[PDB]
């Protein structure tokens, strides 16, 4: 039982102690995920801030920082966000994939 | 340098930080140079209107807590200064941001009154964007450039 | 030296199309710039590349150790 | 609770090197001495010439948090009005007897008043909405 | 107020051609970060099949070795991904490549002088003076016999010219193709070019019908602009068809008569392909990793 646990990371040191401020760290990310998952956390009505900051281009580090209201933490917005992405490219496949076999 | 006394005068002595000014005249010797000037002449603009996802990316973009940037731990950001058709934030209203985050919060905000590099008849008749002013921290008048 | 197989800015095989070029201008007789565009090179990033190239690997290629001058 | 309230007549919309924002000068109708100087954000508000636009300047909406987007059924005093900016006031200043001119500056997009009986209900307040009918 | 649901309901998809090497298509009423995150992957993120290490027996042409080696590596080779598997790198170079990671090519040129009758073409006068990239013969190791048999591998550009020879020398190596990414190097990336360009939005602000619109038509291409009269006087008819030359600025005529700008949703998706996949395949693939970049996010444990 190996999951791989040095991908996203919680940095401790940024997080409040509620859990409605935290900040997090991807490796092996850029702009590519950062930007596209940023925009599907901001259509969250309760997170209060989102943004991605890469703190150096040479190395591979994704620095992400949620901050919610309350009621939700910063962690479940994290997650909130990553599976309305995966939806969210669920609805691109299948409309694609429509108009090829329309063809 | 290979000891703790040279270490303690790397830090303390010959750093960059008390190399500000330099001694010839009293005149500040370090600032940006060349683009990130012209680039404060068009964020400071009165053009410039940036939305809410746009307003907090580029506050994050720049002032990261995790790497000891802030005073707060918690990112504060600033009402908008449009909200009835569509909620923007002007680009004077950044730089009263990262004053607010980067400055310590028991002193109160800063105060100045200072001049541009632009004449006021580059921008049209009644502007008064050579005038800088900070009010309280906030930068409410002019934009920013090399001076 | 010989031509580059891909372009350098957008990446189409270029490569392939040296030798085709010269035959438009020796035998079909054609301008550079109605021949480039029969090979399919359209960008101007790949246009400048079979247009621009001077082919100098006939000219090393006479010195050969390997017989007898 | 409303500081100020009137209606202004238009009289200048000058764009002066500017694509989203229109210099506004504007008197008022009712009374002779009060005029208006705006700059307004005029790609979402468009202002002509010889228009008739009613300037309120508000403290708060009807000791609150601070500002979070709008949801579900709020109600505020932003929706009869057409256009709401929110800045500071930095300058107080006397043109003469009876002409007290403030200044508000939205962000950056400036503003000076003028006339004589608002010292009552115009503070220097790091607060003041601004709203725009018509 | 946002939704998954309020998504499917404002997204459409038009195919404009599809080609077995380029396929132009749009994406309406998708986001700017998203759309560029598909143009993103297409580029860097979508494995492809490439040589990597080549090993030369001997090299005695006027091309250096590992000049010889980096045009090697820039051949597309037609072979499909989820073919081979993903070479594993912290073990050593005896258990490195199987058969089930690696397709290995040779190349073995010899140059000889030819007898001929004569300045003459240096094809009738010798043999074996151009190498071209068909000259990579595919190496079945192991079990890549049964099933490589519909599919040999083959260059998807034969007649890519490798090198010249003159007689004596000779070209004798042998590759390895393995599987990697275009944001490790370039030469995995397998598309020659992918890219988006906005919707152009032509907006006429005045009628400017008759002799002023017949000049209004030749500062665009052709398509773009049309006439019928005084009344339908000059309209857009393919705004898509435009390039933003913004030759109608220029004209002091026109210079307020007309604004141009973007349709900020409505990404135009020009997808090219190196030969190895077909170009709606390696847009399946750029969806599907978006997808797969996330689950592995979501299906991970927050660290401390
Ligand atoms: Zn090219």
């Amino acid at each position: 039982e190996e999951p791989d646990r040095e991908k996203i990371k919680l940095l401790t040191q940024a997080t409040s102690e509620d859990g409605t401020s935290a900040s997090f760290q991807i490796v092996e990310e850029d702009h590519t995920l950062g930007n596209a998952l940023r925009y599907v956390i901001m259509k969250n009505p309760d997170v209060e801030f989102c943004g991605y900051s890469i703190p150096h281009p040479s190395e591979n580090l994704l620095n992400i920082r949620i901050q919610t209201y309350g009621e939700t933490t910063a962690v479940d917005a994290l997650q909130k966000g990553l599976k309305d992405l995966m939806d969210l490219c669920d609805v691109v496949e299948s409309k694609f994939t429509e108009k090829i076999k329309s063809m | 340098p290979q000891n703790e006394n040279a270490r303690a005068e790397a830090l303390n002595l010959a750093n960059t930080d008390s190399q500000y000014l330099t001694p010839t005249s009293g005149s500040p010797v370090r600032g940006l140079i060349q683009d990130h000037i012209s680039a404060g002449v068009w964020l400071t603009s009165k053009d410039s209107f940036f939305t809410r996802e746009q307003y907090q990316q580029y506050i994050y973009g720049c002032i990261r807590p995790e790497d000891g940037h802030t005073t707060r731990s918690k990112i504060v950001t600033l009402p908008p200064t449009i909200f009835k058709p569509y909620p923007l934030w002007t680009g004077k209203q950044i730089i009263t941001t990262v004053l607010l985050n980067v400055t310590p919060p028991d002193m109160p905000g800063i105060n100045l009154i200072s001049k541009n590099k632009i004449k006021n008849e580059y921008w049209g008749k009644g502007s008064l964007e050579n005038e800088v002013l900070f009010k309280d921290g906030a930068l409410l008048c002019g934009i920013l450039d090399k001076s | 030296m010989i031509v580059p197989v891909r372009c350098f800015s957008c990446g189409k095989v270029v490569g392939d199309k040296w030798e085709s070029y010269l035959n438009l201008l020796q035998e079909d007789e054609l301008d550079e710039g109605t021949a480039l565009s029969r090979l399919g090179l359209k960008r101007y990033c790949c246009r400048r590349m079979i247009l621009t190239h001077v082919d100098l690997i006939e000219k090393f290629l006479r010195y050969n150790p390997l017989e007898k001058r | 609770n409303t500081l100020f309230d009137d209606i202004f007549q238009v009289s200048e919309v000058d764009p002066g090197r500017y694509n989203k924002v229109c210099r506004i000068e504007a008197a008022s109708t009712t009374q002779d001495q009060c005029k208006l100087t705006l700059d307004i954000n005029v790609e979402l508000f468009p202002v002509a010439a010889q228009d008739s636009l009613t300037v309120t300047i508000a403290s708060s909406l009807n000791a609150t948090r601070s500002w979070r987007p709008p949801q579900a059924g709020d109600r505020s005093l932003a929706d009869d009005y057409d256009y709401v900016m929110y800045g500071t006031a930095y300058k107080f200043e006397e043109v003469s007897k009876d002409l007290i001119a403030v200044y508000y500056s939205f962000g950056g997009l400036l503003m000076r008043l003028e006339g004589n009986y608002r010292n009552l209900n115009n503070l220097k307040q790091e607060n003041a909405y601004l709203l725009i009918r018509r | 107020e946002w939704n998954v649901e309020k998504f499917k309901k404002d997204f459409e998809v038009n195919i404009s051609s599809l080609d077995a090497r380029e396929a132009n298509f749009d994406l309406i009423n998708i986001d700017t970060s998203i759309a560029n995150a598909f143009r993103r992957i297409m580029i860097s993120e979508v494995p492809s099949v490439a040589a990597e290490y080549v090993y030369f027996f001997n090299n005695t042409s006027v091309i250096q070795d590992e000049v010889l080696a980096h045009r090697i590596g820039l051949v597309p080779l037609k072979v499909d991904p989820d073919m081979l598997t993903w070479v594993d790198s912290n073990l050593p170079d005896d258990e490195k490549f199987t058969d089930e990671n690696t397709i290995v090519l040779s190349l073995n040129v010899k140059c000889t002088r030819n007898p001929d009758a004569p300045s003459t073409d240096p094809k009738e006068l010798y043999n074996n003076a151009h190498v071209y990239a068909r000259d990579l013969k595919f190496e079945p190791q192991g079990r890549q016999s049964t099933t490589f048999a519909d599919c040999p591998v083959v260059p998807a550009d034969p007649d890519i010219l490798l090198a010249k020879l003159r007689p004596g020398q000779e070209i004798s190596l042998k590759a390895h193709c393995i599987l990697g990414i275009g944001g490790d190097h370039a030469k995995f990336s397998p598309v020659s070019t992918a890219s988006y360009r906005l919707l152009p939005q032509i907006n006429i602000l005045q009628p400017i019908k008759g002799e002023s619109a017949r000049r209004f038509q030749k500062c665009f291409p052709p398509g773009v602009i049309g006439i019928d009269e005084g009344s339908d006087e000059a309209y857009v008819k393919d705004a898509r068809k435009d390039t933003v030359s913004r030759e109608v600025l220029r004209y002091e005529e026109f210079a307020d008569k007309v604004k141009l700008g973007r349709v900020r949703n409505h990404f135009i998706f020009n997808v090219e392909s190196a030969g190895a996949m077909t170009p709606e395949e390696i847009f399946f693939k750029s969806v599907r990793i978006l997808k797969n970049k996330a689950e592995y996010l979501k299906n991970c444990p927050i660290t401390q």
